[PDB]
């Protein structure tokens, strides 16, 4: 917590704790605001399950 | 010229005749060690055990006892001599490698070593101790004192200290 409090900070750490917290309250903030799928009322009804979100590390 | 008689009878006299020079010699008696600051005491807000880049807060803000902390009285010979006098050290260090070095720190400031002796079997700043377990707490005693420790009556240079 103490980064910059004693030491030099990291040049990058702006850019490195943005994407952190992109990656941890970011993903989850927008997906939350992503409504339900259904045109008046049919056989139809699509919605995400955000708690459900998962990411994957590339392959390459 | 016997260090360990009484400082009352005939003195160690030699041929010194001719006055010293100037400015006056300091002894500075006792442990020859790098850094190891002595006082140590209990203190508050410790900063992050292992990431000690934070130990620098602790020196800005420091322990009312460590605002200014002493060290071995080699520390005051050195520091002694930078600022112009002339000091001599009296102690002993081990044969190895690190006694050398001590001596070598000393000699490279214009710090008189030749009060100090050479144990050769024993090792410098290295203190032998047992470990026993007394009341269920783990304690330790001083088996074999450091050649630091280990300054006989008979090995003083009386030169160096008339002077």
């Amino acid at each position: 917590g103490k980064e910059g409090t004693s030491t030099i900070p990291g040049f990058n750490q702006i850019q490195f704790e943005g994407f952190y917290r992109f990656i941890d309250q970011g993903l989850i903030e927008e997906l939350s605001k992503f409504p339900k799928i259904e045109d008046i009322d049919h056989e139809i009804e699509f919605q995400l399950f955000v708690e459900t979100y998962q990411l994957v590390e590339p392959l390459i | 010229t016997n260090p360990d008689s009484d400082p009352a009878l005939v003195d160690y006299d030699d041929g010194i005749d001719f006055p010293y020079d100037d400015p006056p010699l300091v002894c500075c008696f006792g442990a020859v060690q790098k850094e190891f600051v002595p006082v140590v005491r209990v203190h508050d807000n410790p900063m992050h055990p292992d990431i000690y880049s934070q130990w620098k807060m602790l020196q800005w803000d420091p322990p009312e006892f460590g605002r200014a902390p002493g060290g071995p009285p080699s520390n005051v010979a050195i520091s002694h001599v930078r600022l112009g006098g002339r000091a001599a050290f009296m102690g002993k260090v081990g044969g190895d490698d690190y006694g050398e070095e001590l001596v070598l720190m000393m000699n490279k400031e214009r710090v008189q070593t030749r009060g100090v002796k050479f144990d050769e079997g024993a090792s410098t700043a290295c203190t032998r101790v047992k470990i026993k377990f007394e009341d269920g707490k783990m304690k330790a005693e001083t088996v074999k004192e450091p050649p630091e420790d280990s300054l006989l009556a008979s090995e003083l240079n009386l030169a160096v200290l008339k002077e």
